[PDB]
């Protein structure tokens, strides 16, 4: 019964993890597909509070249509990066 | 009247929040940069930023503290003599003893006029025009600041300006009457 209660806590830390994926991946496209997972973590937390209605509009919205616009640019377009190399980021 | 001030307390807080001011402004100075550089070089590619804020922190504030604790009184010269020191240590970082004479004399005098229109960039709410009284007097009164009158008592004049030049209690006139 009181396994259904961190329910909330986890997602936060689990948001915060995902954040880390995010500005630290060396592929620029598994980047936008971790700020995804952000989305989807983010409607488990609109249901969680109460807010059921809004989870499916992030879903529909968000999802469906914001990133798809990014990773449809991402595809054909061309975009150097860096890797997360100690040397440059130590300084900052 | 006044209060003493805690020049140790005050001097201490004042070192401590000057040592903040330069880890923080290190940092910035790291990040906001070019070329090889790691999180050693904070303090080795430093500029010597947190000396200009630790030394600039203790003068000002052993100084003001010391020159209104000697005084005792509190005023716009504290600002002067402490500002004389903040330009003393400023002035230091350029070995140069002509340089070193500017920086004391023109800090000292821009913080004297700092501390002499109140030490305060913002306003204060019942020295301003609009939140005292004004005009006229209404009736005879003690004419405070920003008040206009038309006739001022003698006797303040006796007492503010003096007794001596051109100005006497009595107009030269009735003192020289027939009776
Ligand atoms: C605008 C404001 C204008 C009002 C002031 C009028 C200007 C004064 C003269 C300036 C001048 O001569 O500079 C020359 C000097 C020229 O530089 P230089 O090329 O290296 O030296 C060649 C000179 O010939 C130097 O060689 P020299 O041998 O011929 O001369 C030695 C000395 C000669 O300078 C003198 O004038 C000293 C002699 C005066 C004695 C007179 C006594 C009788 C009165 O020159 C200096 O090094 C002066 C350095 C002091 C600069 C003072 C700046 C005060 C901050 C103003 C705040 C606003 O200017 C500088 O050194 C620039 C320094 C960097 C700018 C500093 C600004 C930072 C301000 C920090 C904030 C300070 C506190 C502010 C108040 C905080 C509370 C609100
Ligand atoms: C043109 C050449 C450049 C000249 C620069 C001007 C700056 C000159 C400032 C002078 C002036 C503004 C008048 C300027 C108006 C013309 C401005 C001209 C153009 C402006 C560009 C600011 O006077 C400041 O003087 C400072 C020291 O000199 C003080 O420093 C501080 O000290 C510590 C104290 O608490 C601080 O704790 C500390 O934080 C600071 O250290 C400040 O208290 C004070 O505000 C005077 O304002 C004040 O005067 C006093 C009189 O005594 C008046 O009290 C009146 O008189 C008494 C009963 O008779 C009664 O008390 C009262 O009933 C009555 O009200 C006030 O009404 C008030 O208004
Ligand atoms: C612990 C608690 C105690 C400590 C708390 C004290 C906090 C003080 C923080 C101040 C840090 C200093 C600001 C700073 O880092 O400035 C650096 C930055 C770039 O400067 P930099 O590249 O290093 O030097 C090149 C010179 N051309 O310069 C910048 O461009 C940053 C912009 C200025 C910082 C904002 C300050 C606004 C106030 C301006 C003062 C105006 C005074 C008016 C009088
Ligand atoms: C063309 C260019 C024009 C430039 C004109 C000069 C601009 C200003 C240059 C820098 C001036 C620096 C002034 C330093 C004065 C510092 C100071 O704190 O003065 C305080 C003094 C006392 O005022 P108060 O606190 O009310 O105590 C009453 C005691 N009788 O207040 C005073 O008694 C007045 C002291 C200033 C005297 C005039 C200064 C020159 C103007």
């Amino acid at each position: 019964m009181y396994l259904t209660y961190y329910f909330i806590e986890i997602t936060i830390f689990l948001a915060i993890l995902c954040t880390i994926f995010i500005i630290s991946a060396k592929n620029p496209m598994v980047s936008i597909l971790y700020m995804i997972a952000l989305f989807v973590i983010a409607a488990m937390y609109l249901y969680l509070i109460g807010l059921g209605i809004f989870s499916l509009l992030y879903i529909m919205i968000y999802i469906g249509a914001i990133a798809v616009l990014f990773l449809f640019i991402i595809t054909l377009l061309d975009i150097n990066s860096t890797e997360l190399s100690v040397k440059s980021n130590i300084r900052d | 009247h006044f209060h003493p001030y805690n020049t140790l307390g005050l001097a201490t807080q004042s070192a401590m929040v000057g040592l903040g001011a330069g880890v923080v402004a290190a940092a910035a100075r790291n990040s906001l940069a070019t070329g090889p550089r790691n999180i050693l070089t904070t303090f080795s590619k430093s500029g010597g930023v947190v000396t200009i804020f630790t030394g600039a922190s203790i003068a000002y504030v052993f100084t003001y503290c010391s020159a209104a604790n000697l005084r005792e009184r509190k005023d716009g010269w504290n600002h002067m003599w402490a500002g004389a020191a903040t330009g003393a240590v400023l002035g230091a970082r350029t070995k140069l003893v002509p340089a070193f004479i500017g920086w004391t004399v023109l800090c000292g005098a821009a913080c004297g006029l700092f501390g002499w229109t109140g030490a305060r960039f913002n306003a204060d709410r019942k020295a301003s025009l609009e939140q005292s009284p004004k005009g006229f007097v209404q009736e005879d009164a003690h004419q405070t600041f920003w008040e206009v009158v038309h006739r001022r008592p003698l006797s303040l004049t006796v007492e503010q300006l003096g007794e001596g030049r051109g100005i006497n209690a009595v107009p030269i006139a009735t003192a020289t009457e027939a009776p």
